[PDB]
């Protein structure tokens, strides 16, 4: 079964998406401000289940636009 | 801009294989260009060692490289081509149109 | 320089996923680094759009960039991962090391 | 059959390789001076027949050593 997620990507052609589960990622280059892109998830579950870094935190989750307005924060 | 597929015409006239390349004149190629920006959407199919890749780019940018936008499959066209001076009707010329793109 | 296989060590811990990959510490994934400037050598297996994309690219930059070094073969490595707090074994981890790179 | 051919490239492991013909190819980028690459060559035997433009000119032939000091020009 699915699940119905915000879309806050650039890969997002339209503002939900629908996927086995929800996601948000904090991603941080070494340069410029961390970006928070938020869609759906259907391959490689595992990268949900990484700790956090200074560069990179994934947020996972399989309810109803669960994905939606949720602030993630980056290690230090 | 992030890896997607982008139209390339190519003019067989203008590489030079218009030579043996009798028809058709040109084909649409198609280009992946793009960035391959973490996270790897799942669309461009990006293989374990390619997230992995991407991760250790944003560690540092000194180990590891930024995943690369590819064709990940090619479609065939139909070419008209001198064989010996003989103009052949091959039906699929393998790997010239890119139908996906990814990250590698 | 060219397009080759580069060591490239993942240290599991310093990426996060250290909270589900039990052992091993890290792995060999390795990495295609280099650029593919025509003429694509054959051992790296280009495909004939990647031949076409580097013509045009030499004709002018801006219409085609060149064709990019990426892992065409990956291979699996073993690892102990949790499941659900348990350490359970699995034999192939698909899509983890290089063995051979390529210009597509 | 294979031939035995001049090795003169970046990615020659020898002075001479096996192939099933012999490759001079004469490449110019936008910038810099064209370099001149020998070697074998096994597949995409359509490149041999290239018009030379430019940029590119590929030579090739099939008898032994035939490919060493050749030299190619390329197009205005
Ligand atoms: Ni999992
Ligand atoms: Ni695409
Ligand atoms: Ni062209
Ligand atoms: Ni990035
Ligand atoms: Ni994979
Ligand atoms: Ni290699
Ligand atoms: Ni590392
Ligand atoms: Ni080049
Ligand atoms: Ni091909
Ligand atoms: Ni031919």
């Amino acid at each position: 079964p699915l699940v119905t997620c915000t879309c806050e990507s650039p890969h997002c052609k339209g503002p939900t998406c629908r996927g086995a589960w929800c996601t948000v990622v904090l991603v941080r280059e070494e340069g410029r401000h961390p970006q928070e892109h938020r869609g759906c998830g259907n391959l490689h579950r595992e990268l949900c289940r990484g700790r956090p870094t200074e560069f990179v935190n994934h947020y996972c989750c399989d309810s109803h636009l669960c994905n939606h307005n949720v602030s993630l924060v980056l290690e230090a | 801009n992030y890896c997607k597929r982008t139209p390339l015409y190519i003019d067989f006239k203008e590489i030079g294989w218009d030579s043996w390349i009798i028809a058709p004149p040109g084909y649409e190629a198609y280009e992946c260009r793009g960035v391959c920006n973490y996270p790897l959407a799942e669309h461009l199919t990006p293989t374990k060692h390619a997230i992995i890749q991407a991760l250790v780019h944003l560690k540092n940018s000194q180990k590891a490289s930024k995943a690369c936008c590819v064709p990940t499959k090619l479609e065939p066209i139909s070419i008209l081509y001198l064989d010996k001076g003989v103009v052949t009707y091959k039906f699929k010329y393998e790997g010239m149109a890119v139908s996906e793109c990814g990250c590698r």
